[PDB]
């Protein structure tokens, strides 16, 4: 693994500086040296307003301290893991990845992070000969790879007998399906199905169902998902079976401007031959109330052949002809129903309907009555016990009622096709003694703005980043109790902790989306009132932004993980809805086409927040009873140019990968954890007098250097084989 | 459930007891507090093998039971048989621990401190509850209706009151205490009854006329024109198939008890109709108040189930209001358990626990707990 002459290895060993000299005046300028940073020297401090001269270019410019850190030793040009810098400051963090990604190291450690960098090309780096250099390899003695992890994990779960699970995320496409593949391939070797090759048509199946098209992506999946590989009792490979939570459901119904559905929708109206447009009752994308908005296609893409396409893989995944239609006759009265519009009554509407026609478009491709459909939309009944009530909805919810209907039956949908890969993948005969949870989810997203839908992803993305820093901690303080260490410090993800409670919630003083919830349960309660109703909570809030005098009359910010983010609210009360009525649901059981009746074999309302509050405690908890291990996604160039890297679209990405700020609890730390023979080695130079590199009092030795240093007791700690040191000592 | 909350709701009354919980759609059981006791007792060929039956229990023994009333107006006349409602309420229907899940009791506007110390004192001391909260019946109506302002009124059988809501709240004497609700009308039907030719001479007799009631009363808008109208014995009276064996039929007499809500001189009194007792409360309001009042005057109770109250009531409240303000009665699609829904929406809201008293604080202040919360 440590061989640029091999290809295997060129885009994988560090050649880098080994200048490999302790003195600091030789290995550093004499001046104080300072998204990519400029070579400067800082001449005058004004307050902020620092002068540096700019010797990248030769400039003395003043300069806002903002954008000047002190910058780290040449010797640290590319190193294999970026705590290993001396002060952790981000500018040089920024351009070792630059100079990494450039010079082809893909893969890089940042403390706890695997971190992938999208190269836009094959890099042979992942041979079974490499396979073979990780196996049974501790981690820092090989270049940064995913396969040292999957080796860490495969030992854990076989010499530790501790389950693990990846964490990886960050940005969709950013080796995505790569990185998982690249830790089911080691352990493929290592570990060591045919029904993964099903998984592999699943996954741009459930792509048409579960991704769709933003903004900063135009493929990314609206929904986290992991995949349980099972391992036997000895360590070895006997199956899988994957399970998705917080699906975004509203994007089956919504799309916002420059923003798609999920694919389906549109691989199914644009390639549906005139045959089967006929008997789905499908119509053009201006013909349906869902899907629209002007941006229907993708420039350069063709949604003909992906639907086709995903036939295929359908064909391949054992859905029989008629199943993949019939799924696709839901997926065309999801669009259906988009169009069933209610009566203007002027009481909150029983509704009425002078001309169900659309209804009867999605009574026939399910095979139900319309009457009924139509009679128990407009009064609901509720089963209490042994009586029934006739629980009458207003047009409104209603309305509300077919969007609910629609986006369930979207889900059903996906999940029965889910359930169907699993039956493909998940063979029967296995010993399933342990797993591996390889966890498939997009990092933070943030817009300029941001909606309901992204709320719920961020405050989704902070409980898994609760379960970082809580590790975090736990594997800091591990080393602080192998060590004589007492920093104990604070469990570092109770800085996430108001942050979640401030949407997670409930009674006590409710939390933003708590209020939400409240504000979807009072019949005229509006989004003005709900963002009223944060203003007069907020004052409880630590981790609430209130706006400006005139902003505040909708718009407000959240001091998330990942940076502020200024939310809308203009129409969230539309969004936490769902008004699922379950006699439509027992309709759907009594269907005639059993495709549906299958779907819905068996047998209120809630809101969408606390949906996905359930989903992800399941995940969240299901993560938690694993060791997390941790691979981040990025994209360093948004052009595709292979070998270009812009520290500001990466910056981004490790702000809201966790990496920058997972750099910060590194600071709050000791990265510099030194040796005790290696700090007599180090500090020779820098003022050994009586201990030179190398004395019989192992400890004391190096504290009789320390106070000849003169260091501070509060940025180090004696242990038992290393001094921990803080960043920047 | 355990560690957390979840309060539970209990929407009591001589008419009809709601039983359920907080964030419930609809009532779980529902029940008169009525408990009855046999004529015999002991050993009998026809009895529930109980001396004691409660809510359908009573109801399902007339014949041989006799039917006290615990609630009697929302006042309590036997604390003990209260006890045997909510024992009824809570462990036999609901089937949940009260020494565990806080639980909301409503109140009629304008209720004697005595009932308060008789609700209060049992639900801490008989039933141990974590938290209880009492709240009021009619505003909880208010809320059901989708609404935090205008006029309340909650008309049944019971007693009928009118809150009206605004800025402030309203004092005890914007606050209608009516003696003329469904009960008079029932015991008024009976007599007429008699007139016609019948004869409900016992309590459960009594109970069977109110029963009649529920599924006949129909609200008039022309009582005269349509007196002779109804005069059609065949294709407009109708009987009440009593499910036992008695068929009571009604003519135009279905449309008179109605016309006595509304003018007490129909019994042969001179007191103020509904109506005129309601703009009696709304005077108690400023000008611009009264106006909001109307605009949204929200209406629910027994009396406003019978087919016609509708138009009627908007009639009679336009008759006794400014032509130049909006006027619009809020008719809620469920306007029977319009109080236990308030119940089950402010109980599953997080406000709930700024309002409720605690067993600590009930224990430390006793009774007077309840006026040091909230009057
Ligand atoms: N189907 C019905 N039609 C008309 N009135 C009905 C019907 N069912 C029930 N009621 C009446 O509605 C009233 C129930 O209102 P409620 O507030 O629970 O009563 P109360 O407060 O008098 O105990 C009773 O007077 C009952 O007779
Ligand atoms: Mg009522």
């Amino acid at each position: 693994s440590q061989k640029p002459l091999s290809d295997d290895e060129k885009f994988l060993f560090v050649d880098k500086n080994f200048v490999n000299n302790p003195l600091a005046q030789a290995d550093w300028s004499a001046k104080k040296l300072v998204h990519g940073f400029e070579a400067a020297s800082i001449k005058e401090e004004k307050g902020d307003e620092v002068t540096v001269e700019l010797q990248e270019n030769g400039k003395k410019v003043t300069l806002s301290k903002d954008d000047i850190q002190k910058m780290n030793p040449p010797k640290f040009s590319k190193v294999e893991d970026m705590a290993e810098l001396t002060c952790l400051n981000e500018a040089s963090v920024l351009h070792n990845l630059r100079e990494r990604y450039f010079s082809g190291l893909i893969y890089t450690y940042s403390g706890l992070f695997c971190v992938v960098i999208n190269p836009y090309k094959q890099l042979p780096i992942y041979s079974e000969k490499i396979i073979d250099m990780y196996k049974g390899k501790k981690r820092h003695e090989m270049p940064p790879h995913i396969y040292a992890i999957a080796d860490t994990a495969y030992r854990s779960m076989l010499q530790d007998r501790e389950d693990q699970s990846i964490l990886c995320t960050g940005e969709s496409g950013a080796g995505k399906t790569e990185n998982t593949k690249k830790v089911i391939q080691y352990l493929a070797v290592v570990a060591s199905g045919e029904l993964e090759k099903q998984l592999l048509q699943a996954n741009p199946i459930l792509e048409a169902f579960g991704n769709a098209k933003t903004v900063k992506n135009d493929n990314s999946s609206r929904f986290g998902k992991f995949i349980r590989i099972n391992f036997d009792v000895t360590g070895y490979i006997v199956g899988a079976n994957i399970e998705t939570y917080l699906l975004e459901k509203s994007r089956a119904i919504r799309q916002a401007k420059d923003e798609r559905t999920f694919h389906i929708f549109y691989y199914l109206i644009a390639g549906a031959s005139e045959q089967m447009r006929n008997d789905l009752l499908l119509e053009g994308f201006n013909n349906y109330t869902f899907l629209s908005n002007g941006h229907v296609p993708i420039p350069a893409q063709q949604d003909d052949e992906m639907f086709q396409e995903t036939l295929e893989a359908m064909t391949i995944m054992g859905f029989t002809e008629e199943e993949q239609t019939s799924i696709l006759r839901v997926v065309s009265s999801v669009l259906q129903l988009g169009n069933i519009v209610f009566k203007k009554e002027r009481n909150t509407d029983q509704a009425s309907m002078p001309d169900n026609t659309a209804a009867q478009k999605v009574c026939h491709l399910m095979g139900i009555n319309v009457t009924d459909f139509t009679r128990s939309i407009l009064t609901p009944r509720i089963k209490v016990g042994r009586d029934v009530v006739q629980k009458a909805q207003t047009k409104e919810q209603a309305d509300f009622a077919i969007e609910a209907l629609a986006k369930a039956k979207f889900e059903r949908l996906f999940r029965w096709i889910l359930t169907r890969v699993n039956k493909a993948l998940d063979k029967t005969k296995r010993q399933g003694a342990s797993f591996l949870g390889i966890l498939d989810i997009a990092g933070f997203e943030i817009f300029e703005i941001n909606s309901f839908e992204q709320l719920c992803i961020n405050y989704t993305n902070e409980k898994l980043q609760q379960l970082f820093n809580h590790t975090m901690f736990i594997l800091e303080q591990e080393e602080y109790q192998r060590e004589g260490i007492e920093w104990n410090f604070i469990d570092f993800g109770l800085d996430l902790q108001p942050c979640i409670e401030l949407i997670e919630r409930p009674t006590n003083p409710p939390g933003v989306l708590a209020l939400l919830d409240e504000e979807c349960w009072f019949p005229k309660a509006t989004d003005t009132s709900f963002v009223e109703k944060l203003i007069q909570e907020q004052g409880n809030h630590a981790k609430f932004q209130k706006s400006k005098q005139l902003k505040d009359k909708t718009e407000f910010c959240i001091l998330h993980y990942a940076g502020k983010v200024t939310y809308n609210a203009s129409a969230w009360l539309t969004k936490n809805m769902d008004p699922l009525n379950d006699n439509v649901t027992s309709l759907l059981n009594q269907s005639s086409d059993k495709f549906v009746a299958d779907l819905w074999k068996d047998v209120m309302f809630r809101t969408v927040g606390q949906l996905y509050k359930e989903q992800l405690t399941k995940l969240m908890t299901t993560l938690r009873n694993t060791n997390p291990n941790f691979v981040r996604c990025i994209i360093p160039n948004h052009e595709k140019r292979a070998g270009k890297l812009d520290a500001h679209l990466v910056l981004e990405q490790l702000r809201c990968n966790g990496v920058l700020e997972g750099i910060r609890i590194c600071r709050q730390g000791f990265p510099n954890r030194i040796v005790f023979q290696e700090f007599r080695q180090r500090y020779e130079i820098l003022a050994a007098n009586a201990i030179p590199k190398g004395f019989m009092d192992g400890k004391q030795a190096c504290i009789l250097m320390i106070k000849a240093l003169e260091l501070d007791p509060n940025l180090y700690r004696i242990g038992q084989s290393k001094i921990f040191f803080r960043t920047g000592v | 459930d355990e560690d957390e909350t979840t309060a539970l709701v209990c929407d009591n009354g001589s008419g009809l007891v709601k039983a359920g919980f907080a964030g419930d759609d609809a009532p779980r059981a529902v029940f008169p507090s009525i408990v009855g006791r046999p004529r015999h007792q002991g050993v009998m060929v026809g009895m529930g093998q109980k001396d004691s039956y409660v809510g359908d229990e009573a109801q399902s023994k007339r014949g041989i039971l006799t039917l006290k009333y615990p609630i009697e107006h929302g006042i309590i006349t036997n604390w003990d048989d209260m006890e045997k409602i909510w024992h009824h309420t809570f462990y036999n229907e609901l089937r949940v621990a009260p020494e565990e899940h806080p639980t909301l009791l409503t109140e009629a506007p304008l209720n004697p401190k005595a009932n308060r110390e008789k609700m209060t004192q049992i639900m801490f001391e008989t039933f141990n509850v974590p938290a209880m909260y009492v709240a009021i019946q009619a505003v909880l109506s208010l809320y059901a209706s989708g609404r935090t302002t205008g006029i309340v009124l909650d008309s049944g059988d019971g007693v009928t009151h009118n809150v009206p809501i605004y800025e402030g709240y309203a004092l005890p004497h914007a606050i209608m205490r009516l003696d003329l609700a469904g009960r008079d009308l029932t015991d008024y039907l009976m007599k007429i009854l008699t007139e016609r030719g019948y004869s409900f001479v016992t309590t459960a007799e009594r109970e069977i006329v109110r029963d009649i009631k529920e599924k006949l009363c129909y609200v008039a808008l022309d009582f005269e024109n349509e007196m002779a109208t109804a005069a059609s014995s065949s294709s407009l009276e109708k009987s009440y198939e009593l499910p036992d064996g008695q068929v009571i039929t009604i003519g135009n007499e279905r449309f008179r008890c109605p016309e006595t809500l509304f003018q007490p001189s129909f019994i042969g009194m001179e007191s103020a109709g509904i109506h005129e007792t309601t703009y009696n409360s709304i005077m108690k309001c400023d000008i611009d108040i009264r106006k909001d009042l109307y605009a949204n005057n929200v209406m629910s109770g027994g009396t406003t189930m019978y087919p016609g109250i509708a138009d009627r009531m908007q009639k009679e409240i336009t008759a006794l209001a400014p032509s130049t303000m909006k006027i619009k009665i809020i008719a809620p699609p469920e306007r029977k358990y319009s109080v236990w829904i308030g119940g089950s929406i402010l109980a599953s809201l997080s406000t709930f626990q700024q309002m409720w008293i605690t067993k600590q604080e009930y224990d430390e202040a006793g009774p007077s707990i309840v006026h040091r919360k909230c009057f």
